[PDB]
């Protein structure tokens, strides 16, 4: 087993930051930075363990802090933009009429800022969607997952739009039922 | 453009918490800078921008940061992780479906979508006519699906024949006995 | 097309067709052992010898590319491999070898340096090394210098050739006085 | 009830 207890990220220029725990590679929770709460994916393990927030926003607190000195200490180096890549998959077996859910994981993500939207019919999806936080990867970029609930059948199409500065266009990687 | 720091603890452990092992990276965009490996039993510089840190840690927080893997590996491990990642069972679902549309004494591909299964250890077994297929058999890697459950393909290059059995076996930890799905021509 | 490999290192071995897209293909060995293929749009690989050491790059497949990555070499990897892509075959035979100095360590002015090359059963060439400051000494699956010099003290290169190919090994040698 | 602490990321030195 592995667990991460408080993958902290920081970035600048934005203030972005992001606290984590991870467990056997999934995400347990992340701190909401701003409503200042332990987010958990599956919310039974709230009723069986809890996480202080506070531990959250300290950490971040410091990874700002040593942003600043690391961008000094680097003469400031700017981070590189990675080209994303995006892969679709059902969540579970293609079945006409079944609901379902669709997965856009995208890997090679550097920096950790993008935008991973659904496209249904060349058109884009607002319902149904969720995603999660970053997850760190061997190489210390990251990777994320989107999700979209939908119904298999006949007419519908789906595009999962990825758009991030090392990409010069959006991209689209294109999904459809059998 | 933007520039980012980040920090990844990792509690690596074995049999259990009989063996754990506590690495922390300290990252620029994606350089690691100063590394803590209980193996080594303190800070290391990875590169150059390392030194003002290791130093200084090594004389303040160095047994503060070896006592995490007690107070904050064993701790998570035996007393949150035990009652809530450990104890998740979630029972495979297995169909099966064939590639090209059906033809007999043609060429073709059984596929087992085994779906919706934690933890991650699983076998999955292709059987024809109660013998077991090997050669044959192809798979993709184990795929997370992001949300606390994996799933993964097992194929069969098979022939279809009048009167074959070909079996998906699957056994996992959330399952008393096996399931198995039958797919006859 | 003929891919030479070095024991140890990793190659790719490259698969080009036509339709630049994620479209039908995999690659077998010599007794049509599939390696790697790809499921719908992911990849899968079946039980093999090479099973943990190969791989592909997946975000070259929408442009046409399929290539089979293998790591770690071992001289047991050379042989032929095909890939197809829906109806194209395209064989790629691959050789390993491994040049490898028998003289362990701690090398003496006046010793003598012998050096041995690795290769398929199926498939031999010449190998022709350079000191560090001088003589090209050739043979074929065994080299020697009969006594060192302070002078050899270095950094060499020997050359494999087959085919109008052709690898390269650079040993470092230390000679003390 | 059942409290989850983290790892605590430390600060770095200045100057020098």
């Amino acid at each position: 087993h592995v667990g991460s207890y408080g993958i902290t990220v920081y970035q600048s220029p934005g203030d972005i930051g992001q606290y984590t725990f991870e467990f056997d590679g999934d995400e347990l929770f992340y701190v909401d930075l701003d409503k200042k709460e332990t987010v958990w994916m599956l919310p039974e393990f709230a009723q069986l363990r809890r996480f202080e927030p506070q531990g959250g926003l300290q950490n971040i607190a410091t990874g700002k802090h040593n942003l600043e000195i690391l961008t000094k200490r680097s003469n400031s180096t700017p981070a590189t933009n990675e080209a994303p890549q995006a892969t679709v998959f059902p969540k579970s077996p293609v079945l006409l009429g079944q609901p379902n859910t669709l997965i856009c994981f995208v890997d090679n993500i550097f920096p950790p800022v993008i935008n991973i939207t659904w496209l249904r019919n060349s058109k884009s999806v607002t319902d149904g969607v969720y995603e999660t936080s970053f997850f760190v990867n061997r190489d210390y970029s990251f990777h994320k997952l989107s999700y979209l609930t939908f119904i298999p059948s006949d007419d519908d199409i789906y595009d999962c739009k990825v758009e991030h500065w090392g990409l010069e266009e959006p991209v689209l990687k294109h999904w459809e039922p059998e | 453009g933007s520039f980012v720091h980040q920090f990844q603890p990792f509690c690596y452990f074995t049999n259990g918490t009989q063996r754990i092992r506590l690495v922390i990276r300290y990252i620029y965009n994606r350089e690691e800078y100063v590394r803590f490996d209980s193996d080594v039993g303190e800070y290391r510089a990875v590169t150059e921008l390392g030194r003002p840190d290791a130093e200084y840690w090594n004389k303040q927080y160095l047994e503060r940061t070896r006592a995490e893997l007690d107070t904050v590996c064993r701790h998570n491990y035996e007393k949150t992780e035990t009652p809530t990642s450990l104890r998740r069972l979630e029972q495979p679902s297995v169909v099966i479906s064939l590639s090209r549309t059906e033809a007999l004494n043609h060429h073709n591909t059984l596929v087992c979508s085994v779906t919706d299964f934690y933890p991650a250890k699983i076998k999955v077994r292709w059987f024809r006519n109660g013998q077991e297929e090997t050669v044959g058999v192809s798979s993709t890697q184990l795929i997370r699906n992001g949300d606390w459950t994996f799933q993964v393909l097992v194929m069969l290059e098979m022939t279809p024949r009048r009167g074959e059995v070909y079996t998906c076996h699957v056994e996992h930890p959330s399952l008393t006995s096996p399931i198995t799905v039958e797919w006859r021509a | 097309k003929v891919v030479l490999g070095k024991k140890g290192d990793t190659v790719e071995l490259t698969c080009t067709a036509s339709q630049k897209k994620s479209i039908q293909f995999h690659w077998k060995n010599s007794n049509q052992i599939k390696i790697l293929g790809n499921q719908g749009s992911f990849l899968t690989k079946g039980p093999s010898k090479l099973n943990d050491r190969a791989d592909s790059r997946r975000s070259l497949w929408d442009q046409g590319n399929f290539p089979l990555i293998i790591k770690n070499l071992k001289i047991e990897d050379s042989d032929t491999y095909i890939c197809e892509v829906e109806d194209q075959k395209e064989e790629v035979q691959l050789l390993v070898f491994g040049l490898t100095a028998n003289s362990d360590t701690h090398l003496l002015q006046g010793q003598s340096l012998t050096l041995t090359l690795e290769s398929p059963p199926g498939s031999s060439p010449s190998v022709q090394c350079r000191s560090p400051r001088g003589k090209n000494i050739q043979g074929g699956k065994t080299l020697s210098v009969s006594q060192l010099e302070l002078q050899d003290s270095g950094t060499w290169t020997c050359t494999v050739l087959q085919n109008q190919k052709k690898v390269e090994f650079k040993i470092d040698i230390v000679v003390l006085a | 009830g059942n409290s989850h602490r983290g790892a605590i990321e430390w600060e770095g030195i200045e100057s020098g």
